[PDB]
This record gives C-alpha cells, structure tokens and sequence, in this order.
C-alpha cells in the first residue's frame, strides 16, 4: 500500500496467472487500474 | 654451327658420359651423385627431351660394352633420376643394358667355375652377350678371325648350343678388343687394340708386308671402311708406307701401295692402347644416330594421333593443328614446316583419311 | 575484502565484498568507484540484519522452499524487506520475496485479500 | 515530499559532483536516496529526468563559451580535459540517479530514455558544431608534427578519439569515423604525396623505399599508440598506394637497374614493397624473366664459337646462371610462384636456341 | 722371326632366336623390299620405307611388318604375357 510503489507492487502482480488478475482486479480502486496493462498481458 | 637448335640436349648428354665413364682416377661418391642431380635440374628444361633420349643410350650402350664407366653403382643411380617424370621409356631400356651386362658377368663365372671341370683353353676370353634389341650396335660385313680365336669361338658357339636349342648369334666385331705382344721389336710392347686391328697387326707373322687387297681378302672385312683402321695403325708407327714423306692422315689410300711393318718401332711407354676411331666415325657416330632422330619425330606420331583420338572420331581439322602436342609432344618441338609432311604418310598404310563430311576432317582406322 | 555497512539506525557489519556485490546499488560505488563507510539512511540494521545475512547466503547464484523459511515473518517485517532490496536494488531477494507478496493472493478473494492487507 | 526543499538539495549535489570537491560517501547515498525517495510515492521519474537534462544542457551550453575559439593545442587540452573530467562525473551521476534508470525509463516503449547515455547524448551539443571540426584540425596539426614532432599530445589526440568513439552513436564507430577518420585519412593521403615525390627527386629510389617502408610501419605504430584501431587497414591501404605504387613506375624502372647490378637487399625490399599492391608485380615478373633470359644468354655466348666443342663448360655455364637466379628467387622474391615461373620460363627460353645450336 | 700373339682378347655378341632374321616369318624369299603389299603392287609412296626393324619378344622381321601385320586384341601371339616397344 502507501509505502509500496507502483513499479514494485506491479511486480508482484506479474507472477499471477492472467485469470487471477481478475481477483486482484477488485481488491481496491488502486489495485484495479494497476491490473490493467501496465506491463501485464 | 651445323643447323642445330637442339644440339644442347646432346651436350647435356655428352656431359654425363664424361661424369661416369671410367675417370682417370675415380669420382668422389657424393661429388658425382650430387653432380648428377644438377644435370637433371638442367634436363627437366630441355625443349626436345627426345634427343637426350637416344644419344644417352649410345653413350651407355658403349660405356657398358667396354666397361668404361667406373663407379657402376653411381650410374646405377643416374637411372633413378631419369625414371621420375619424363615418360618411362628410359626405365625399360637403359638399365637392361646395365643388368644384361650383369648376367654376362655371371656368364663368365659360367665359364670359369665350370671351366675348371675338364675344359682346356689357352686364352683370357670373356665375352659379353648383349641385348640385340637394345645395344644399337650395327653389323655389316662379316669378319673371320684367325689364330687363337677359332679355338674359343666354336668352343663357345658350341657351348651356347647347350642352352637354347634354336638360339642364333652374332658376334660384334665393330666392337671387341684384345691386347697383343711384341717379341720382335727393340722392346716389349702390349699392343692393346681392336679385333679389326688385331687382324692386320697379325699379318706380320706370316710373309713380311702385304698390300691393301692382299691384306684385305686376308680378313675379308670391308674395303672401304678398311683403310679407316689401316690408316690408324699407320699413324701408330708400326705399319709404315714405302715413302717416308707422307701425311698418312690425309693421304687418301689405294690398292696398289704397300703397308709393311716398321721393324723396330720405338715408343714412349709400354702397353700402348690404340683404339681411337679412325676419325671419320667420330663424325659418322653423330649423323647415323643424329638424323636418326627424325625416325622418331614422325614414326611415333603415326600412332600417336590415335592415342588422343581415343575419344575422337569426328573432328574438324581446325582443331587438331596442335592437338597432337599438348598431350604428346612432351618430347619435342615440331617446327612449322616439319609438321605437314609425315601426315601424307599413314594414308598408304591404312590409317587416317580425309573424311568426306568436311574439307577439314580426319577418318580414323584402328 | 572487507566493506562496512553503517545501517540507518547505527549498527555496522564488517561485510565481505561479493556479499555486497549482489546489491547493485552498492556494487557500483565500491569497486572502480569505491567507497568507505557505506551509509544506508533508508535501511536500518534491524532490517539490514536479515538482509546482509540473506545476502550472505545468496552468493552461490518453482517458488523456492528455502526462502519460505527465511521469508516467513509477519507482513510488516516483509513489506519492509521489499523496500530495502529495491533500495540496494538486489534483484534476487526482491524477486523471491516479491513472489511471496503474491502467494498471499494465490487462492483468495477481494474482501479476502483485504482481510490480510486491510 | 518537498522539491522546493528537495530538488535544490540535489541540484547542489549534482553540481558538487560535477566539480569533484570530492564528496564524502555521506552524500552519494544522501543524494541517491533523494532520487529513490522521489521515484517512490507509475511515472514519478519524468520531472526529475526533465530537470537533470537541463542541468547538463545548461552546464555544457555555458562552458562551450570557455572553449569556443580555442586553439589547436590549447583546444585539445580543453576538450580532452573537459572530457575526462566529464564522462567521469557523468557516470557517477548515473548511480546517484540509477534508481531512475531502471524503472521509470524502462517505460518508454521516444526521446526520454536512459541517463549516462543522455550525458553523452547531451555532450553532443558540444561536438557536432562547436569544437568538432576545430578539435580535429587541432589533432591534425599535431599528428602532422609527423615531421620532427613532440611526444605527449598523444594524450591530446587519443583523448579526442576516445570521445569521438564513445559518442559513437548512441542516439536511438560512425562519428569518430565521420568526424575524424575521414579527414585524418584525407590529410594523411596528401602528407605522404608531397613527401614521397619531392623525395624521389633528390634521393634514390632504393633509399626511398627505406623511407617508404619506414612510414608504413610508422603510421601502423601510431594507430596502435593513440588512434582507434578500426583505422588501421585503410590507412595501410591509403599510405601503401601512395608510397609504393604511384611510384610503381620508378620502381618498375629502377628494378631493371638492380637486376643489372646485383643490389639484392634493395631489389628485395622492392619485391616486398610492391607485393603490397594489387597485382603490381606483373611487371617485375615479366621484367625479371627478360633479364636472366638475356643473362643465361650472353653467358653461353661468352663461351661458344669454338667453345661449344666442350660438353661440360656449356652445361656448366647454364647451370651457374640458373643457380644465381634461383638463389635470388627464394631470397629476394620470397620464392613467390610468380618469379620461380619467370625463372623457369626464361631458362626454357635459352637452354634451347643458342650459339651451340643455331 | 716376327710374331705378336693375342695376349688377351675379349668379346661381345648381340643375340636372337635361332634363325629367322632373314624374314618377317611372313615374307620368306630374301631381305629386300617385299613386305607382300609393296611387292604385289609396284609404283607407290610407301616402297621408300621398308627397312629392317626388331622387336623384343624375339621374332625378327622387316620395318613394314608391324602396321600391316599385328593389330587384333591384346599381346603378341604365342608369347603374350607382356610387351615392350623400344628398339628404334
Ligand atoms: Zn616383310
Ligand atoms: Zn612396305
């Protein structure tokens, strides 16, 4: 969260199988856009 | 001088004769050997490697007969070099004359060890049966040799009958030698000479001096060529003419002039050799085997037109002009005029013909 | 080799060369562009502790099982470990660890995530 | 954060660092951090990057003035010097800024991209038009004291080459080659044309070649000592043409002289100097061949009229000549097939048509 | 009186097979220019070249008794095995 940046946090979301990103997709506002391609897909 | 543009290979030839022939003393082994290689570096450049070919044998054919080529092992080598890369013709002939001259050396032992058997004979005989189909030595008139030969001649002839039920023989007379003795002159001499010389030099045991013919029929060799030998003996001072003044060299010679014995005959030193040709055959030697060269330029190529024609039977005359050289003339450089001449020859021998297809065609018969 | 590491808080760790070389942030400033007391105002010892040693272990270099043991501390302690490897920029540790920050999502739901991430 | 309290804090360090007042490691991190802290709050990189860029732009653009109009000795000191001093702080700027390189830039899939690269890239607002020509002529002058010259500008020249290369471009061995090797080579091509010929006017061919053979090695050496290596083959190509073939005619001529004398040593470095030029031997080969053909010639004549009447002397006369020249083929012409050939041809062009025969 | 005796003599002799040298073993009549073909039809440009020539397998014959008498398939009859030209 707060402390954790985008570039980093966006690294975690990189070891998740695409379909999984649908779960994270709704955790919280921020997490949503992040799920949208920035490096993923 | 004379019109020779190929006299060179004759030199490269005359050279080797000098190098091996029995030297005044002997060669240093390596010297000779190392030296022979040189002649070869030279030879593999010779344009018409076909002339060095023949004379080279006429040199050896003689060096062997007489055995005047010391260090035989050496020459046994100058073979090896000639073998490599200039045809293989030299490998056939040459050495034979050098190995044939060997069996004969064993033949001698055929006469000696056996001789002891029960074989009387007062002589130091020792003949060298040559390979007729090799040693270019020609035979012409028949010479018959008296005193102390007809004791061996038939002895052998007879002996040889022993080993070849249909064998024939022919003794070389233009070429064997023998030493003599002078129990009659102011001193003792070992007159070494030729058969033809031994002859007239022996006609002084019977009635003192005779004349050409009276001295010619005696041996019945051959009159013209006779005076050749005679004149030599004359220059030796054994047989002098009737008149002191005379240029025995040049004089010519007639059937009505006397040739006797020089009762006495001083001399520098004993065992006098005398076997240096009259002078003429020193010339004849060349021409006989010189123009002889032509006998192969052409002869060879009447069979050497097919050798390439193996893969040819329908060609145009525009092509062949030179298609007998690239893969053949690796023996001589046929001049421009001497190429169109022997071609006229094979038509009459059942060979090529002007194919009736084009004005420029050859028709091979084989 | 023997380099220092006066962590943000105060402690120091007589560390070996290649031990720091894994931390690209430092591997630069030490070799050709060396340093001497290597400060780290962002990563305290309490943190560097696990670090330097984590680093200690890794020098001999599918979710690893080994690190599962070392990387098995409360969240906070971990969500600090992201931030100190990113800092000294040590890919490795960041990578693994990071993955763990994912294994808390492997098999959960939205309100379920939040139930551990708040 | 606070940039109006944060950036300046860093502009100072980026400044300090570009002056090497030698800052204590108490700062590297302090600085690095600032960055790290900035790019952590997925952009957070741009501004900082936009800002740094200017910092370099200005500093160079306002230090060109210290360089422009500079001499060709004085200028090199200036560029070379400012270069080292730069690529250095340039690099150390990287780490203090490294954090920015690896993420923030990573997202570019335009202009904005890396940093150390930038520094270089930006310096290219201090080369293309500024000192460039200027700096290279400087180098050219020096290298021209290819005459009795002085020794250390090496640093002055190699120093340029350095930046001309790594300036190599980068954007998105050319510069150094466009900007430098082009002219350098050019100028070099003239230097030896003025020298070669003028020389061949008041000196021996075979005194020239020693001067020829000398400079080729010489310029070979300079490429190694301080110019970039890529610039070797060619320079060899150029200087070769110039010092051995263009003169390939005096050589062709002189050659026949040596052959007449027996100046092997000379004759030899010719077969070595020519050899360096495309099929430029053709003549020596045909030339030589004519020689020993005439040699074995006069040779055998000097003996036969009534001397062919000597079997050995003849075959001897021949072989001797053969030896001398085979001797010279290996030694002088390195047993090059081309000459052995000339040797053979010519021998087979005399052994058979002479005064012993005709 | 006078006298010279053959202290020592030497000799040599080219060989051959019995006696056949007088003919090509084909043209038996004499040793002139016959060779059959050149004696059956006079007036030509080949009667100028019909001297004497030898071989290697010992048979004895003329000079023209080589081309108009031989060619077939392999080596000399009776004495095959191998053959050599030489003897010019
Ligand atoms: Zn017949
Ligand atoms: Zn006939």
């Amino acid at each position: 969260w707060d402390s954790l940046p985008d570039e980093l946090l966006l690294g975690i979301f990189s070891c998740l199988c695409l379909p999984e990103l649908l779960k994270v997709s709704g955790v919280c506002k921020r997490w949503y856009r992040l799920a949208s391609d920035e490096s993923l897909w | 001088m004379a019109q020779s543009s190929s006299k060179s290979p004759e030199l490269l030839a005359r050279y080797c004769d000098s190098l091996l022939k029995k030297s005044s003393k002997n060669p240093e082994e390596a010297e000779l050997e190392d030296t022979l290689n040189q002649v070869m570096v030279v030879f593999k450049y010779i344009e018409d490697k076909d002339v060095f070919q023949k004379f080279y044998a006429k040199m050896l054919a003689k060096r062997l007969v007489h055995q005047n080529s010391a260090s035989d092992d050496a020459e046994a080598s100058m073979i090896s070099k000639l073998k490599q890369a200039c045809g293989f013709e030299y490998t056939s002939k040459l050495q034979r004359m050098f190995q044939d001259i060997g069996v004969s050396k064993d033949l001698n032992e055929q006469f000696k060890k056996h001789l002891t058997n029960s074989e009387p004979l007062d002589l130091d005989f020792s003949i060298q049966v040559l390979s007729s189909g090799s040693w270019p030595f020609q035979q012409s008139c028949t010479f018959a040799l008296p005193s102390e030969l007809e004791r061996s001649y038939q002895r052998f002839t007879a002996f040889y009958a022993s080993r070849h039920s249909g064998r024939k023989l022919t003794w070389l007379y233009q070429l064997s030698k023998g030493e003599l003795v002078t129990n009659c002159f102011k001193n003792r001499y070992t007159l070494q000479a030729s058969t033809f010389q031994m002859a007239i030099l022996l006609q002084y045991n019977t009635e003192d001096a005779y004349t050409v013919q009276q001295l010619t029929d005696s041996t019945q060799i051959k009159m013209d060529i006779l005076a050749q030998v005679l004149q030599i003996l004359l220059k030796s001072k054994l047989l002098v003419l009737e008149d002191e003044n005379a240029n025995v060299d040049e004089v010519e010679l007639k059937p009505d002039t006397l040739i006797k014995l020089y009762l006495g005959y001083k001399n520098k030193k004993l065992r006098v050799n005398i076997n240096v040709p009259m002078k003429t055959e020193q010339k004849q030697e060349q021409e006989t085997t010189h123009k002889n060269i032509e006998e192969d330029r052409k002869l060879l190529i009447q069979a050497a037109i097919v050798r390439i024609m193996k893969m040819r039977k329908v060609l145009k005359h525009q092509q062949l002009l030179g298609e007998v050289l690239t893969q053949l003339s690796s023996r001589f450089k046929p001049r421009v005029p001497v190429i169109k001449k022997c071609i006229d020859i094979l038509i009459e021998k059942e060979y090529l013909e002007r194919v009736d297809g084009e004005k420029d065609t050859y028709s091979y018969l084989a | 080799p023997s380099i220092k590491l006066q962590s943000s808080d105060g402690e120091i760790f007589e560390v070996d060369v290649e031990i720091a070389k894994q931390s690209v942030t430092i591997k630069t400033m030490l070799e050709d562009l060396g340093m001497d007391p290597v400060p780290l105002p962002n990563v305290n010892a309490a943190i560097l502790k696990k670090v330097i040693q984590w680093c200690t272990h890794h020098k001999d270099d599918d979710i690893p099982v080994w690190d599962q043991e070392f990387l098995k501390v409360d969240q906070g302690t971990l969500f600090e470990l992201i931030l100190a490897a990113n800092y000294l920029d040590i890919k490795g540790l960041l990578d693994v660890t990071c993955k763990t920050v994912a294994n808390m999502i492997k098999g959960k739901t939205p309100e379920e995530i939040r139930k551990t991430f708040n | 954060i606070g940039l109006d309290q944060i950036w300046d804090d860093l502009r100072a360090g980026i400044q300090q660092v570009y002056t090497r007042q030698s800052m204590a490691k108490s700062r590297y991190m302090e600085l690095y951090t600032h960055v790290y802290n900035y790019c952590t709050s997925q952009f957070v990189g741009l501004e900082l990057y936009k800002r740094l860029k200017e910092f370099l732009k200005n500093y160079l653009t306002n230090l060109l003035k210290d360089g422009e109009d500079l001499m060709d000795e004085s200028v090199l000191k200036f560029y070379t010097q400012q270069w080292e001093d730069y690529r250095f702080s340039s690099k150390v700027l990287n780490g203090i800024c490294a954090y920015l390189n690896r993420h923030w830039v990573r997202r570019e899939c335009k202009g904005i991209y890396e940093i150390y690269s930038l520094a270089l890239v930006t310096w290219r607002d201090c080369l293309f038009r500024p000192l460039n020509k200027q700096v290279t002529n400087a180098v050219l002058k020096l290298i021209e004291k290819e005459r009795n010259g002085e020794t250390i500008n090496t640093r002055l020249i190699s120093g340029v080459v350095q930046s001309y290369v790594e300036l190599g471009l980068n954007e998105d061995l050319t510069v150094y080659k466009e900007s430098f090797e082009s002219q350098f080579l050019a100028d070099t091509e003239r230097f030896y044309t003025r020298e070669s010929t003028e020389f061949l006017q008041q000196n021996p061919v075979t005194e020239y070649m020693k001067k020829a053979e000398a400079r080729l090695l010489e310029e070979q050496r300079r490429v190694q000592v301080y110019l970039h290596e890529s610039t070797q083959d060619e320079l060899a190509r150029k200087c070769e043409q110039v010092l051995i073939e263009k003169h390939l005619e005096i050589f062709h001529t002189e050659f026949q002289n040596l052959l007449d004398a027996d100046k092997n040593e000379d004759l030899g470095r010719m077969y070595n100097l020519v050899s360096r030029i495309q099929d430029g031997l053709g003549e020596l080969k045909k030339l030589l061949e004519t020689h020993i053909h005439n040699q074995g010639l006069a040779a055998i004549e000097k003996c036969g009229e009534a001397a062919l009447n000597d079997p050995k002397m003849y075959v001897q006369t021949v072989l001797d000549v053969h030896k001398k020249y085979n001797a010279l083929v290996m030694s002088a012409f390195n047993n090059d097939a081309g000459f052995v050939a000339a040797l053979d041809k010519a021998c087979g062009r005399f052994i058979n048509n002479n005064a012993v025969t005709k | 009186k006078k006298r010279f005796e053959v202290k020592k003599w030497n000799a040599v002799a080219l060989w051959a097979w019995d006696i056949v040298v007088d003919n090509c073993a084909i043209c038996r009549n004499h040793i002139m220019d016959l060779c059959i073909e050149c004696q059956a039809n006079q007036a030509s440009a080949t009667s100028e070249e019909c001297t004497v020539a030898w071989g290697v397998c010992n048979h004895a014959f003329h000079f023209h008794c080589i081309s108009r008498w031989l060619k077939t398939r392999q080596v000399c009859p009776l004495d095959n095995r191998e053959w050599e030209f030489q003897k010019y």
